[PDB]
């Protein structure tokens, strides 16, 4: 009930309550016992069907507030030190295999996200 | 439009339950509540060039 929340929040530009779910990720993680939280963070922004992620999400979905969403998902994934393997997923579905974030924001036309 | 005559009357002749059989189109959710029953053309255009709204699905591929 929280994986559903953040990829409706991104995909329609609510900044607000993009913000509060991100609150209870850390608050989630904290009181895990502690093994992979660097890889229990990631599969919960991955989609186990196809991949995708939820930076590819805001992109496909451009909106009139798409620019500060993007520095709201990069600051998170700053902290939590998983910034590498965020910027850098791909699709593991054999249609769209190899895609990563920057096809994405270069078939979009957007000369400042990228 | 001499050969469309010619395929509209054989379409009146053959019966009810091979009308079903070879019937164009396939249904599509277009909104909440709203089913059209539509027909797919594709198109190449490399002229007015513009960033992507108002689209029904994300992923661009043939789903099956």
């Amino acid at each position: 009930r929280l994986k559903k929340r953040i990829f409706a929040a991104v995909s329609e530009g609510c900044v607000e309550e993009l913000r509060e779910l991100l609150q209870d990720l850390q608050d989630l993680c904290r009181r895990r016992r502690g093994l992979d939280v660097p890889d229990f963070l990631m599969h919960k922004l991955t989609a186990s069907d196809t991949g995708k992620t939820c930076l590819m999400k805001a992109l496909l979905n451009i909106n009139p507030n798409t620019k500060e969403i993007v520095r709201i998902l990069l600051a998170f994934a700053e902290e939590n030190d998983i910034l590498d393997r965020f910027i850098n997923a791909e699709y593991t579905e054999e249609a769209y295999e190899g895609q990563t974030a920057l096809n994405i924001a270069i078939e979009r036309r957007q000369g400042d996200i990228t | 439009l001499q050969r469309a005559r010619t395929i509209l009357e054989f379409e009146k002749m053959l019966p009810e339950w091979l009308r079903s059989r070879f019937r164009m189109g396939e249904l599509c959710k277009v909104a909440d509540e709203d089913f059209r029953l539509c027909l797919r053309i594709n198109e190449v255009k490399w002229t007015e060039w513009k960033t992507h709204v108002s689209f029904l699905n994300e992923d661009p591929g043939p789903i099956r």
